[PDB]
């Protein structure tokens, strides 16, 4: 397995059988070492202030979080990041459907949108209430990162000044969204509250709430 | 990138496969 | 005044799941050094050491079943037994029944034996060596 690439004579078949076994012993000796570090105890790259949720949004109810979001932090969200699954995937619609309006009642909106659901994102989030301002463009190829807002952002809070809306790839022929967008955030709310939606375990920052189904 | 357990699992399933050929003569 | 170290732990105990993180309320950072849908929580640690008392070291396909539902690996049960009895084959091992009170016996009998020949690692006395 593969059926073809495998060797069909006798002297073929105990040599590799041979050489199995001596792989058998190297990885299970890495797979112990592996296990007894993280057993007692290794750390992770997670920074410890992060809030995994694995859930699927779908499923998951966010009155939930709503409840538990005021319980603790007295207010809900200041900034809602998104990168949605378009159509591992999530019908457009579904996502449409998502509660975010129950989320958030004053601050601002990232959703992150390929050039083919780029209109799209603009009604879905115009539906949010949100008022489209700003796009944040990625350069690796593009990418752009739609912005919106609700309600009052008057507040001293946030900060009008914007850490220029141009951004870069950290490395080279990469896919994974890059990090400034979370200190462009950070130049925005400092120690706010946020969400992130579609979250993805390097997506943890702390200070944030991050719901993924790959959490 | 490969896990230490996937590779064993890999490793595993393969033995499988050859004992069964070494085991079909 | 939003104490955030506190407002995460607080968050963590209603809405994380009860892997991610320990009724303290803190992260449990031996979740994410596994791959997402292949940690080993401790109910299934318990779940293994209560396999080997019912059906022995040998039948993984039969343990796998009671206790797991069909849903763990087979390979993974066959390494995780080799932890439990600190050495690196457990061929001699194979179908015995063993008493969760036998397995830190034989785990500390091996381990303190491995100590002994200078062929231990990782808490395992290798008593296979390539
Ligand atoms: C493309 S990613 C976004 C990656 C993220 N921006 C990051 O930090 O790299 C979207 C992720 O959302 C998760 N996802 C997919 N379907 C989902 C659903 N129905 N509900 C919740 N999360 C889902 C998947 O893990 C998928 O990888």
């Amino acid at each position: 397995d593969y059926l073809d690439r495998l060797p069909k004579s006798k002297k073929g078949l105990q040599g590799l059988l041979q050489d199995i076994e001596k792989r058998i012993l190297h990885y299970k000796q890495l797979f112990f070492k592996e296990q007894n570090e993280i057993a007692n105890g290794k750390r992770s790259m997670v920074p410890d202030n992060s809030i995994p949720i694995c859930s699927d949004v779908t499923k998951l109810n966010f009155q939930a979080l709503i409840d538990a979001q005021m319980r603790h932090a007295g207010k809900m969200f200041d900034v809602i990041m998104m990168d949605p699954p378009w159509q591992d995937s999530l019908s457009d619609e579904k996502i449409q459907n998502m509660p975010i309006q129950s989320l958030q009642q004053d601050g601002f909106i990232f959703v992150w949108a390929i050039n083919a659901k780029y209109r799209v994102t603009i009604k879905m989030i115009e539906n949010w209430g949100y008022k489209l301002v700003d796009e944040i463009t990625w350069v690796k190829a593009k990418e752009s990162c739609l912005i919106g807002v609700k309600g009052d952002v008057d507040n001293g809070r946030f900060k009008k000044n914007i850490a220029s809306d141009v951004i870069f790839s950290e490395r080279r022929g990469q896919s994974q969204k890059p990090e400034e967008i979370y200190q462009y955030i950070n130049q925005l709310c400092p120690n706010g509250n946020y969400l992130e939606i579609f979250a993805r375990r390097n997506n943890l920052h702390d200070n944030w709430v991050s719901i993924g189904n790959e959490l | 990138k490969f896990t230490n357990l996937e590779i064993l699992t890999h490793l595993y399933n393969l033995k499988a496969e050859i004992v069964r050929r070494l085991a079909e003569q | 005044p939003l104490d955030f170290t506190q407002y995460a732990k607080n968050m963590r105990k209603d809405l994380s799941n009860q892997d991610i993180c320990l009724e303290d309320g803190a992260l449990n950072h031996s979740y994410f050094l596994t791959k997402k849908g292949q940690y080993w929580t401790p109910l299934n640690q318990k779940a293994l050491q209560r396999g080997i008392e019912l059906f022995g070291v040998g039948n993984w396909k039969e343990i796998n079943y009671d206790e797991f539902s069909g849903k763990a690996n087979i390979v993974e049960l066959e390494l995780r037994t080799c932890m439990i009895l600190g050495i690196n084959d457990i061929t001699e091992y194979y179908g015995k029944k063993i008493s969760e009170e036998e397995q830190e016996e034989i785990k500390k009998s091996n381990i303190a034996k491995g100590k002994k020949e200078n062929k231990l690692k990782d808490n395992i006395y290798q008593k296979l060596q390539q």
